[PDB]
């Protein structure tokens, strides 16, 4: 077992812990934990609507969403002092850039 | 050696609970009241349209 | 050392979050968009 | 030339106008709406659901459980200190 | 329409209604959501005017 | 839980998956050529 893959499992547990416990029984009103995700979705939406500006602009809008959130969450866990570096494995992040 | 960064973390989160939490509280309350007021007002408006 | 380890589990969780956020977490808020818009437009 | 007759042509008029479409929208919108906050399901438990109902509703909505989650990492990684260094 | 007015009188859960109850009262909601995903018009036009984007930028 | 939607990830996101497999094959070449350092 590796602590790094365990950290990725902790990341996916936080991903469960951002929307399921957020959404009180599918309510219209948009509670406080959902307001932040609303702001994130809007600041990525209005960003890439003007960035690539295509007629087919939204077709990579989930991708430009999900490539952000990994770096958004993995730099919220290494912020703990008693932690190991998550995204400071430069082989991994540079290989991600190579893939993209 | 590593608990001193933990002490900076605890003091910083205390400053967060002092400063950032009421601001995001007020932002969420303002947007909550705004969306609820608009969503109630549109319903009351077309209830009055039904009455018309 | 753990180049295969980090790279392979990173590939798995990248494609996992791709399909996961795509099928789940963007349209679960787009439902809120279309719902609030359809109530406000009546 | 005779007594012309538009007082009673309402029966087949009532489709095309704009309040007709709004009316057939909102008579459908009103019946399935729950009356007075009914069926809200205020009690639920799935071994993690009382945590949500006590902490993660719009009433409390405070980030202090993340604090506890941060404390959980202080429970985790520091103990991983005890497992590593 | 008098019954419609009485229905609007005592059946307004404007703080506790479910969007799944909106999909249940209107499957047109689900159809427009799924088509809006599948075509890729991820813009929600005519939303930002009365329902602001409340984002950072 | 969450309403699963068939959102296009196979008929849209093919070449990044192809690039991920090719980078796995390049890591096969690298970890069979430069992992003995």
């Amino acid at each position: 077992l590796t602590t790094f893959s365990l950290y990725t499992i902790i990341v996916l547990l936080v991903i469960t812990s951002l929307y399921t416990l957020t959404n009180n029984n599918n309510k219209i009103i948009g509670s406080r934990w959902l307001i932040s995700q609303e702001a994130i979705y809007d600041t990525i939406m209005n960003m890439t609507k003007g960035q690539i500006g295509g007629k087919n602009w939204g077709l990579y809008f989930p991708m430009i969403f999900t490539l952000f959130m990994f770096i958004f969450i993995a730099n919220l866990i290494s912020m703990i002092p008693y932690s190991f570096a998550l995204s400071a494995h430069l082989v991994f992040i540079i290989s991600l850039s190579i893939v993209i | 050696d590593e608990s001193i960064l933990l002490l900076t973390f605890l003091g910083f989160t205390g400053l967060v609970a002092k400063y950032l939490a009421p601001a995001y509280k007020d932002f969420a309350d303002a947007r909550m009241k705004k969306v609820s007021d608009v969503l109630n007002a549109s319903r009351n408006k077309h209830v009055e349209a039904v009455k018309d | 050392f753990y180049f295969m380890n980090q790279l392979t589990y990173g590939f798995l969780l990248m494609i996992t979050l791709l399909i996961l956020f795509s099928q789940f977490f963007l349209p679960m808020i787009l439902r809120l968009y279309v719902s609030r818009l359809f109530i406000s437009k009546l | 030339v005779s007594t012309l007759i538009p007082p009673k042509v309402v029966s087949s008029k009532n489709i095309g106008s704009a309040p007709n479409a709004k009316r057939i929208a909102n008579v459908v919108h009103f019946y399935k709406s729950l009356p007075q906050g009914p069926a809200p399901a205020i009690k639920a438990n799935t071994r993690l659901a009382r945590y949500k109902a006590k902490y993660f509703d719009g009433d409390n909505a405070s980030g202090k459980p993340l604090w506890h989650f941060a404390l959980g990492i202080i429970a985790f990684g520091y103990s991983m200190e005890y497992y590593f260094h | 329409l008098q019954s419609t007015l009485d229905n609007i009188q005592s059946a307004r859960p404007f703080d506790e209604l479910t969007v799944d109850d909106l999909t249940k009262i209107k499957p047109e909601i689900d159809a427009k959501v799924e088509e809006m995903v599948k075509k890729g018009k991820w813009d929600v036009p005519g939303y930002k005017d009365r329902f602001g984007n409340l984002n950072v930028m | 839980m969450l309403k699963r939607f068939p959102t296009p990830i196979l008929k849209v996101y093919w070449p990044f998956f192809v690039a991920g497999a090719a980078v796995y094959y390049g890591m096969s070449k690298a970890a069979d050529l430069s992992s003995n350092t």
